[PDB]
C-alpha cells in the first residue's frame, strides 16, 4: 500500500517505481532536423496566420496561472487562440493542460481548434528529494499533456523529479515522444524560450530574447523533394 | 449497515431511490469504447447523492463520454486519480502509446462538509492482480477522505465488497442486505423479490 505509506512518510507512492537497440531512430531524426528557427512575439497582440506553412506538430506550453504557485495565460484566452489557422489537415496538437480546469477545457480547446484526443499522457512528478487548490480533493503531484489528431515504442508517462519552486519548465521527454512519433517535420512550439530552443523546431514566444525566423526562409526547409519527409528516414 | 452488503442486479433497471444518500459514489462502468451511451446517461446516478463525491473510471473515449454524464449528472470534475499499473518488481507494466495507467474521474456535487482533502495525492501505484480488478488501494483513500460514511460502488464484482460500501452488479451472489432502512425499501419496493 503505496499510499499508506505516503500518508505515513510524505513519499509519493511514485518515488518507488523502479527503473533491443533503437537508437538508429534517433539520429535519423537528429540528421533530419532543420536548423533550430526561433521568433519573439506577443502571441496574444499576434497574427497566428504570419507562421506559415501549415504545421505537422504542434505543442503548446501556455503560462498558466497555476504554474507559479509559489502574464499568465487563461483557458479564456487560450480557448481563442486560431490554432486551426495554423495547423496542416492532418496533423498533430501536444497541449499541456497541467492538473485543474485545464483537464477539462484543454478537451474544449481541441475540440474547438478541431483535433480528437487520442492520448493523455502524464508528468508523475516524484518529491524524493523533499519528502491545495480550494477545489482539490486530493494532492496534486501530475501534469497531462493531451495529444490530439486532426485529419486521417513508448510509454504515456513521464516520471521525474518536481522541479524546483518557480521552475516551470516541462520534461524534455516530451520532445524525444514527439519525435519518436515520425509526424513530419514542421514542428511549431508555441510558449516556448531561450532554454527549450531545439534543432527540428521553431520556437515562438514571448520571452525569446533573439529571433531568426525568416517565412521564406523556414518554407525553404519543406519544399520539394522535402514536402513529406516523415522526419525519421534519409536525406533525400 | 457497517459490513459488506451487495444486490446482484442490472443496474439499468434497479430503482436505486430505495438504496438512500451516500457520501461517495464509485463506478466502473461497461463503456462502449456494455452499456449504450445513453443507457450511460440515464443511468439514475443523481438520487443516489446530495453532497458528497463521484469516483468514475474512464478509458478511451470515455475519458470525455465520462466528462460528460458527470456534468450530467450535476457533478463538477475537480480531480483525476491515475493508477500506474505496476509488477512485482515496481516496474510499469491508444494506437499510439503503450498504456501505464488508468484514469479515475473525482466529482464533487453540492457542498460536503468534514472531509478529508488532501490526505492522498493523486496517484496510485499499485500491482495489477487479476485483468480488470481495481486496486484495493482506492478504498483506503476513500475511507481516509469520508471515513465511517455510507457508500455504493456500481458495477463491483464480487472481490469489490467492502464495509461500508453497498455493491451493485450482475455477477453478484443474489441480495445480502443488514441497513434497516434498506432492508424495509426493498421489501415494499420489491414485495416478492424479482426485478
Ligand atoms: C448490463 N448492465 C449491468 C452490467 C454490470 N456489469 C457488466 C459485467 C461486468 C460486471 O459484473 C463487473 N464489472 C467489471 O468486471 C469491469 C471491470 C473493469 C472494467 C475496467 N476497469 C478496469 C479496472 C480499473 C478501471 C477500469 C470494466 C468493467 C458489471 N453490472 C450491472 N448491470
Amino acid at each position: 500500500d503505496y499510499c499508506q505509506h505516503f500518508v505515513d512518510t510524505g513519499h509519493r507512492p511514485q518515488n518507488f517505481i523502479r527503473d533491443e537497440l533503437i537508437r538508429l531512430k534517433d539520429e535519423l531524426i537528429a540528421k533530419s532536423n532543420t536548423p533550430p528557427m526561433y521568433l519573439q512575439a506577443d502571441i496574444e497582440a499576434f497574427d497566428i496566420r504570419e507562421l506559415t506553412p501549415k504545421f505537422d506538430v504542434i505543442l503548446l506550453e501556455p503560462p498558466l496561472e497555476e504554474y507559479y504557485r509559489e502574464k499568465c495565460w487563461t483557458w479564456d484566452d487560450i480557448m481563442k487562440l486560431e490554432i486551426d489557422e495554423i495547423a496542416a489537415p492532418r496533423s498533430f496538437i501536444f497541449l499541456w493542460c497541467g492538473s485543474g480546469e485545464g483537464l477539462d477545457l484543454g478537451r474544449v480547446c481541441l475540440r474547438k481548434w478541431g483535433y480528437r484526443r487520442c492520448e493523455d499522457i502524464c508528468w508523475i512528478k516524484t518529491n524524493k528529494n523533499n519528502p491545495l487548490d480550494p477545489k482539490a480533493v486530493f494532492q496534486r503531484t501530475k501534469e497531462h499533456c493531451l495529444m490530439g489528431i486532426k485529419g486521417t515504442v513508448d510509454i504515456d508517462l513521464i516520471i521525474t523529479e518536481e522541479p524546483e519552486i518557480g521552475n516551470i519548465e516541462k520534461p524534455v521527454e516530451i520532445f524525444h515522444i514527439i519525435e519518436h512519433f515520425c509526424l513530419g517535420r514542421r514542428r511549431l512550439h508555441l510558449f516556448g524560450r531561450d532554454s527549450t530552443i531545439r534543432p527540428g523546431w521553431l520556437t515562438v514566444g514571448p520571452t525569446l530574447t533573439n529571433s531568426n525566423y525568416n517565412a521564406e526562409t523556414y518554407a525553404s526547409y519543406f519544399s520539394a523533394p522535402n514536402s513529406y519527409l516523415t522526419g525519421c528516414t534519409e536525406e533525400i | 449497515l457497517f459490513p459488506p452488503q451487495w444486490i446482484c442486479c442490472d443496474i439499468r433497471y434497479l430503482d436505486v431511490s430505495i438504496l438512500g444518500k451516500f457520501a461517495v459514489v464509485m463506478a466502473d462502468p461497461p463503456w462502449d469504447i456494455t452499456l449504450t451511451d445513453d443507457e450511460m446517461r440515464r443511468l439514475n446516478i443523481p438520487v443516489l447523492q446530495d453532497d458528497g463525491f463521484l469516483f468514475l473510471w474512464v478509458t478511451g473515449r470515455a475519458m470525455e463520454l465520462g466528462r460528460e454524464c458527470l456534468n450530467l449528472w450535476g457533478y463538477e470534475r475537480v480531480d483525476e486519480i491515475i493508477w500506474v499499473k505496476t509488477n512485482q518488481l515496481q516496474r510499469i507494466i491508444g494506437h499510439w502509446l503503450n498504456h501505464g495507467k488508468e484514469h479515475c474521474l473525482v466529482g464533487v456535487k453540492g457542498n460536503p462538509q468534514g472531509f478529508n482533502q488532501g490526505l492522498d495525492c493523486d496517484v496510485i501505484v499499485a500491482e495489477v492482480r487479476s485483468t480488470s480488478h481495481k486496486p484495493d488501494e482506492i478504498y483506503g483513500m476513500i475511507e481516509r477522505l469520508s471515513p465511517g460514511t455510507r457508500k455504493i460502488e456500481l458495477f463491483g464484482r464480487p472481490h469489490n465488497v467492502q464495509p461500508n460500501w453497498i455493491t451493485l452488479g450482475n455477477q453478484l451472489d443474489g441480495i445480502h442486505l443488514l441497513d434497516p432502512d434498506v432492508v424495509a425499501r426493498f421489501k415494499q419496493r420489491y414485495p416478492d423479490g424479482i426485478i
